[PDB]
């Protein structure tokens, strides 16, 4: 029963992995934003300003 | 992708304005030079009028 407990711990883990590739690529996808959110708002007042 | 695609319309920004910044430094100029060459021109007619 260990080792089929720990398969549903391996199993289990492919969730949390999975949610973290998400959650990797949502996160850094706020830094992407963030960066150019930002950076055009300023030159944007300078070049459409 | 996302940071050079704001480097590259932020790229051409800068050489739109170096760009315009000589052509609008000699258009500028160009004014003088038509003024410059029609007020020796109109000088001419000043002394014959």
């Amino acid at each position: 029963q260990a080792k089929e407990n720990e398969k549903k711990l391996k199993s289990m883990e492919a969730e949390m992995i999975q949610l973290q590739e998400e959650l990797a690529a949502a996160e850094r996808a706020k830094r992407q934003a963030q960066q150019e959110r930002d950076e055009l708002a300023d030159e944007i007042a300078n070049s459409s300003g | 992708i996302i940071l050079e695609d704001q480097n590259c319309k932020l790229a051409k920004e800068k050489k739109l304005l170096e760009d315009r910044i000589a052509e609008f430094t000699t258009n500028l100029t160009e004014e003088e030079e038509k003024s410059k060459s029609l007020a020796k021109l109109k000088n001419k007619h000043e002394a014959m009028i």
